[PDB]
RNA sequence: GCUGAAAGCAUCUAAGCACGAAACUUGCCCCGAGAUGAGUUCUCCCUGACCCUUUAAGGGUCCUGAAGGAACGUUGAAGAC
RNA sequence: GAUGUCGGCUCAUCACAUCCUGGGGCUGAAGUAGGUCCCAAGGGUAUGGCUGUUCGCCAUUUAAAGUGGUACGCGAGCUGG
RNA sequence: GUGAAGAGGGAAACAACCCAGACCGCCAGCUAAGGUCCCAAAGUCAUGGUUAAGUGGGAAACGAUGUGGGAAGGCCCAGACAGCCGAGUCGGCCUGCGCGGAAGAU
């Protein structure tokens, strides 16, 4: 099925009455505006095309506004696309809300991870640490070893080093939908999602 | 290279070289590789005439 | 060779139809069709059918032979038919038909269903015992297997599904 | 069954039969004279 | 006088079209790579490129001999440590059925850039259509 | 295993048909059109005069400078640069 | 007119003559538990006492603590018994 | 006998194996060993046979109704072989080409 677009406001708990705490992250689903179809005969495929959020005029190019205008719709802060299952329709204009979940158990969602920047062995790959003391001579936390001799004589590819570590394409599955709550578009999910307060984030049933 | 190109002209004409080749010496001809790839190359109905000479020796 | 020289014979009340290498044979029972190999020459001289080699082909008798072994079955099909007959040996092992579903309780932790095909019919003149009629031979034969292979015949004591003229043989420990 | 590179009749009711590119014995009587040659 | 060169801004080139329907792969490969190189015509140069156009229809009707339709291989290696790949002629047709025309006529050809240009001239298809209606190709029967 | 001749019988095979595993091809997650075979879809911008010559995907003067981009500044849960 | 040789640490990669998990045939296979052969390389596959030890014996675990090739893998990566 | 102290052509590459001994020039012709579907010069040549294993394009003792050829035996129209009647059927020998036996490390 289809999805929704939001974005991650932060992290509390619910108490309930038999004396239980759950984690919760708080997600805030406003309404999705449709701004494309795409069919099998001009595209070779059936998706839809959506917006959201709000964008100052005067950082709109021209480009994006003929886009926005020919559908009919205010700006956004973006675009994101869906594809469609056999039997699902919709018109360019429309507006889909956060009760679309309204029935659905788990979900899954997905955003970018936060960054670390370059980073080691030790904290990259989980490599252990040589000897601090017994004569050691400036080797505590060097990888070792990356290879053979002669033969084969080289190194082989997909060898785990050193470098740059987060900031990616994260997604994580099957989390319980504890709350809908429509009227302040908000959707409370059990567990802990990827990135940082205030990115954007993609939700969508469960596939498992 | 001048074999190839004689090759070539030849079975336009409906022969392969070796027998075009065995033609010409049964008829007693005496025109050499280079002289007939020019030919090939520049004037075809004299090499029309040629395969002909060489297909009434063999016949 | 010896097999393929025999021509059989057509009985009143079935319509052959010989179209290339494609056959087709309708009487009271049904209608059954089938492609033959190419190199086999079958002809239809008055009320007997003949099946012949081919000029070309290497294994012509072969292959003549089991035409014909395979288009008597076909004409026997269409006039008597074909039956089988099913037996359980065991404690609490019974059979049931319902539709064209046979329900199967063989000592499991669940139950077995079994879906008929088409045009193979079941009956059960009791709890323990099963049988089959249709019109094509080979589908008969298959369907007694598979509902076979759900419990073998074991040889201690000879508990399970077997044939009605099947020989168990059996050991002690 | 038996796995050998030697395979022959071993009584009256055993046959010798070839399937698919291998020598093969089957016995009506007695399991285990089932051989395979390989 | 010096032998005659042909120069590579005056050829002249032609367009057919042929149909693969039954026939035998490496047989018809073999005249593919000869038409594609120009061994056909009196004008041979090995240094310029002097061959036709040539589309090919219905390439998923190609035959084989023997038992190769399920026992011949097709390898290939990825650049990873244990990453060595194989394929059949039957999974081959049922997945890319161009393939297996392309990969044996390039095989037929000179290695090199020349190679590599000559084997643009090659339209492969898999049904009996094709849309190069403007260049008028003409039938060949092979 | 079913049906079945060569071999009047028997036979899982020669012609036909059915099952069968963490191995194979997919299904799950990530990169990906420098895929030189460089793909598809949506939207936005530019609508003046002259001269010479060896006359053609030719050279030059005047008028015009769009959509957009870059540079600079205040900076980030982005970062060795 | 020089290719640093045992053992430990760190980091690995391949074969199959398979240690565990998966699928089968025979049994001097009643059940539970075993013996033997065939197919199968996806993943997994101990911590301590003694000794410079690789091995080996002992103590207590585990579904299991596989056998070999890679300069008896790896000192311009560490140690120096 | 060749290399050493010897070039050119063939055997993928390959001093010592096979063909053959380079005074200099030529955009002439004939052949040796080895070859003629494409990479790559020349027969998709002609006539009669064998193989179904990609054998050809790695290996033994031993095992088996794969199948081509040759010379002799036993039974059979006075009824043979197989099964439950009406033309063939049994077991050795010599020889051509194939099948199993056949597991390794980028």
């Amino acid at each position: 099925m289809i999805g929704l677009v939001g974005k991650k406001v932060g992290m509390t708990r619910i108490f309930t009455e038999d004396g239980v705490s759950i984690p919760v992250t708080v997600i805030e689903v406003e309404a999705n505006r449709v701004t494309q179809v795409k069919d099998l005969a001009n595209d070779g495929y059936r998706a839809i095309q959506v917006t959201t959020g709000a964008k100052k005029a005067n950082r709109v190019t021209k480009p994006e506004a003929g886009h926005f205008a020919k559908a009919g719709v205010e700006a956004g802060r973006g675009l994101w696309e869906f594809r469609l299952a056999e039997g699902e329709e919709f018109t360019v204009g429309q507006s889909i809300s956060v009760e679309l979940f309204a029935d659905v158990k788990k979900v899954d969602v997905t955003g970018t991870s936060k960054g670390k920047g370059f980073a080691g062995t030790v904290k990259r790959w989980n490599f252990r640490t040589q000897d601090a003391t017994h004569g050691n001579s400036l080797s505590h936390r060097v990888p070792g070893s990356i290879g053979q001799n002669q033969t084969p004589g080289k190194v082989f590819k997909g060898k785990k080093m050193a470098g740059q570590m987060g900031n990616e394409r994260v997604t994580v599955q099957s989390l319980d939908v504890v709350r809908v709550d429509a009227e302040r578009n908000l959707l409370l999910v059990k567990g802990a999602v990827p990135g940082a307060t205030g990115s954007d984030l993609i939700v969508k049933p469960a596939v498992k | 290279l001048w074999i190839a190109r004689i090759n070539a002209a030849a079975r336009q004409n409906g022969i392969s070289y070796s027998k075009f080749i065995n033609g010409l010496k049964k008829a007693s001809v005496e025109i050499d590789r280079k002289i007939l790839a020019d030919i090939a190359v520049f004037d075809k109905v004299a090499f029309t005439a040629l395969v002909e000479k060489a297909k009434a020796a063999l016949a | 060779s010896r097999v393929a020289k025999a021509p059989v014979v057509v009985p009143a009340g079935v319509d052959v139809k010989i179209n290339g290498q494609v056959i087709t044979i309708k009487g009271k029972n049904g209608e059954l069709t089938r492609t033959l190999n190419d190199a086999v020459e079958v002809k239809h001289a008055d009320n007997t059918l003949t099946f012949g080699p081919r000029d070309g082909y290497a294994d012509g008798w072969a292959q003549a032979g089991t035409a014909r072994a395979l288009l008597n079955s076909m004409v026997i099909g269409v006039t008597e038919g074909f039956t089988k007959k099913l037996q359980l040996v065991g404690v609490g092992y019974r059979a049931a038909v319902k539709g064209n579903v046979i329900n199967l309780s063989l000592g499991f932790s669940h139950p077995v269903d079994h879906q008929l095909p088409a045009g193979i019919t079941a009956e059960c003149p009791t709890q323990t015992e099963i049988v089959l009629k249709g019109a094509d031979k080979q589908v008969i034969g298959q369907v007694a297997a598979d509902l076979r292979a759900y419990r073998r015949p074991e040889p201690y004591k000879g508990k399970g599904v077997r044939y009605a003229d099947e020989v168990v043989r059996t050991k002690e420990a | 069954m038996k796995v050998r590179a030697s395979v022959k009749k071993l009584c009256r009711n055993c046959k010798i039969v070839k399937r698919d590119g291998v020598i093969r014995v089957i016995c009506s009587a007695e399991p285990k004279h089932k051989q395979r040659q390989g | 006088m010096k032998t005659f060169t042909a120069k590579p801004e005056t050829v002249k080139r032609d367009w057919y079209v042929v149909d693969a329907t039954g026939k035998t792969l490496g047989r018809l490969a073999t005249e593919l790579a000869r038409r594609l190189r120009g061994k056909h015509k009196a004008e041979y140069t090995p240094h310029v490129d002097t061959g036709d156009y040539i589309i090919v229809l219905n390439a998923d009707k190609v035959a084989v001999t023997g038992n190769k339709r399920t026992d011949k291989v097709y390898y290939h290696h990825t650049g990873h440590i244990g990453g060595i790949k194989q394929a059949t002629f039957e999974e081959m047709i049922a997945r890319r059925p161009e393939r297996v025309i392309e990969i044996a006529v390039k095989g037929m050809l000179p290695k090199g850039p020349l190679g590599r240009a000559m084997f643009r001239k090659l339209k492969v298809y898999a049904g009996n259509e094709h849309n190069h209606a403007a260049q008028q190709p003409q039938v060949l029967d092979i």
